[PDB]
RNA sequence: GGCGACACACGUGCUACAAUGCCCACUACAAAGCGAUGCCACCCGGCAACGGGGAGCUAAUCGCAAAAAGGUGGGCCCAGUUCGGAUUGGGGUCUGCAACCCGACCCCAUGAAGCCGGAAUCGCUAGUAAUCGCGGAUCAGCCAUGCCGCGGUGAAUACG
RNA sequence: AAAAAUGUUCUAA
RNA sequence: GCCCGGAUAGCUCAGGGUAGAGCAGGGGAUUGAAAAUCCCCGUGUCCUUGGUUCGAUUCCGAGUCCGGGCACCA
RNA sequence: CGCGGGGUGGAGCAGCCUGGUAGCUCGUCGGGCUCAUAACCCGAAGGUCGUCGGUUCAAAUCCGGCCCCCGCAACCA
RNA sequence: GCCCGGAUAGCUCAGGGUAGAGCAGGGGAUUGAAAAUCCCCGUGUCCUUGGUUCGAUUCCGAGUCCGGGCACCA
């Protein structure tokens, strides 16, 4: 889910970028 | 009773099941998996008893699990409260620890509600 | 309303099969906007039902709609100060819409785990005169038959 | 230092309880805005936050930029789970004179309540509701899930 | 042709 | 005379580690100011004296001052 | 030390007889409706049963002493 | 001891070819609600055992338990 930081979907909730949302 | 001291549950992949495990997420699953050569679909029924111990013996070797994580995790823990810090008042009264409010949530951290009288109108 | 009527939103007749009915009942299945999700589970379901029992979907279709359009229906009322429950018949118009609602409503409660499977099978099973829309569709029309009674209290 | 307290109580919201879903990879289609100790192409280090290089743009030109849901392919098979992401341990990053009280982000691990909510109660009549993402003001940073805007997909119903 | 009681004192700007 | 039962703040009363309350009054919040409501405050050698106890306003005894009642007789 | 009855959430009453299970109405507290209060609606908490002792594996319940509180009786002379 | 009866869903009661109905309880429709109402839904060795019959609630026997009644008491 959006809560989730450690996927690709809580990561553009977020807004930011990483290993589970890389650019 | 298999690896670690854990039974991780037959008919699911091994990478999921190595998760049941306290101590190893989804990403340390993928690791150990790569890092021995066991296809990461097959499911627990279905590993030789060669790669049984192949996928065991790295994971207890590499990462501290179940028991002595949760010592290690106790110890820190006890080492707050021991000092004084700040911190750890927190662990002892029971209210959180990383900046959060307490005037309404903290409930994962209180516990059920304590539901007390309140003040009173006039009439 | 107050002023005027509500006038009646016509709608577009869909690409596979040209109707209007069909239309209204994918737009029953759509939730939070997504209509093409709601249109492939329509579909999966009408070729489900071309081979589970080979029948030109259209008809399997209109005919668990026509199953489920109730002729009667309770209603509230008033008079004295006192509410009842009265029998009124229902319009075409709100036949048509309570089947459908009822349909999806229906399907969804099946214990199948992909969504067109259920769509399939309660479209099945009410054009044959089974399943959950049936079941409520009667149901409605047996409240009516009892509060006969309070007939009289129509307008 | 406090405005961030916490036996409690209420309002407004975010995230969800899953399969019309979740996950990874591939691949499309916006609008309105902002940008000279500004926005940062591309390049190498790094699992990543970021760091170092380093073009272009005083901007219908260069940049923020990837829009997302979607479309395709594949994985999960009804489990408190590949649902959910709270809480907590450790390790870092960055702005800042300075992140103890009291920052945001990233990574390993931890993975709570929650199985659709009592009495009660809110909004919306159409490109509306619902859902998807995007930008701006404030601003070193930011507790923004708030506000002011922007388009994408797109219903149901009104007898009276 | 009507379920359902009540609203402290002074002040009415 | 003879038993039982009450003495604690200015009032009226609760009740083995010198103690409450309400009320009265003062101050705060509230209000336009009040009333009411909420908070805070000052409030006692707990009637004298003896005993038990490390320790008594609490448990016992007495002294004080009040209170509820017993009494020809055929 | 004449004979009875009684003591259990804050109030008033079950439960005792027949040992194992504490219950009912109001009240109290949190929410809701109302402009507000009451009523009303949804939730919740509070009683180791006067006391000491005995019987029993186990006592509010059974037995004995004490404390307290109401009721009856006290005739012939 | 004797005659008469019953036991049937949780409570009540109807019954050789069925296992029933009402109320209690489940949600759902209803109002502001307490309901009445409306709806659907469940809840049985019909006390146990033999025997009858093609079959068993039934009919029979026999015992279990609880109803009634009668008579008695040395
Ligand atoms: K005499
Ligand atoms: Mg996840
Ligand atoms: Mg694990
Ligand atoms: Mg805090
Ligand atoms: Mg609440
Ligand atoms: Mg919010
Ligand atoms: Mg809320
Ligand atoms: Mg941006
Ligand atoms: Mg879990
Ligand atoms: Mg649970
Ligand atoms: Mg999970
Ligand atoms: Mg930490
Ligand atoms: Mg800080
Ligand atoms: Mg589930
Ligand atoms: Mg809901
Ligand atoms: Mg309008
Ligand atoms: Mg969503
Ligand atoms: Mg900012
Ligand atoms: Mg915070
Ligand atoms: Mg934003
Ligand atoms: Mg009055
Ligand atoms: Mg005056
Ligand atoms: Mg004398
Ligand atoms: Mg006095
Ligand atoms: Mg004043
Ligand atoms: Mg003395
Ligand atoms: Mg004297
Ligand atoms: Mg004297
Ligand atoms: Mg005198
Ligand atoms: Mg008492
Ligand atoms: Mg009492
Ligand atoms: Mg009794
Ligand atoms: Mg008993
Ligand atoms: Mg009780
Ligand atoms: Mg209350
Ligand atoms: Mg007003
Ligand atoms: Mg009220
Ligand atoms: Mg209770
Ligand atoms: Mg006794
Ligand atoms: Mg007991
Ligand atoms: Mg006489």
């Amino acid at each position: 889910g959006k809560g989730d930081r450690r996927t690709r979907r809580g990561k553009i909730w977020r807004g930011t970028y990483g290993k589970y949302r890389p650019r | 009773a298999r690896i670690a001291g854990v039974e991780i549950p037959r008919n699911k992949r091994v990478d999921v099941a190595l998760t049941y495990i306290y101590g190893i997420g989804k990403a340390r699953a993928k690791e150990a998996l790569e890092k021995t050569g066991i296809n990461p679909a097959t499911r627990v029924k279905d590993l030789t008893e060669a790669e049984v111990v192949r996928l065991r013996e790295y994971v207890e070797n590499t990462w501290k699990l179940e028991g002595e994580l949760r010592a290690e995790v106790a110890a820190n823990i006890k080492r707050l409260m021991d000092i004084g810090c700040y911190r750890g008042l927190r662990h002892r009264r029971g209210l959180p620890v990383r900046g959060q409010r307490t005037r309404t949530n903290a409930r994962t951290r209180k516990g059920p509600r304590k539901t007390v009288a309140g003040k009173k109108k006039a009439p | 309303a107050r002023r005027r009527r509500a006038e009646v939103r016509q709608l577009q007749p869909d690409l596979v099969y040209g109707d209007v009915l069909v239309t209204a009942f994918i737009n029953k299945i759509m939730r939070d906007g997504k209509k093409n999700l709601a249109a492939r589970i329509f579909y999966d379901a009408c070729k489900i039902i071309q081979e589970k029992t080979g029948q030109e979907p259209l008809k399997v279709f209109k005919q668990a709609v026509e199953n489920v359009k109730p002729r009667m229906e309770v209603r509230s009322r008033r008079v004295g100060g006192a509410n009842y429950q009265v029998p009124m018949e229902v319009s075409p118009r709100r036949q048509q819409s309570l089947a459908l609602r009822w349909l999806v409503q229906a399907a969804n409660q099946r214990p199948e785990r992909r969504a067109a499977v259920r769509i399939a099978h309660e479209l099945m099973d009410a054009a044959e005169g089974k399943g959950g829309a049936v079941k409520k569709k009667e149901d409605v029309e047996r409240m009516a038959e009892a509060n006969r009674a309070y007939a009289h209290y129509r307008w």
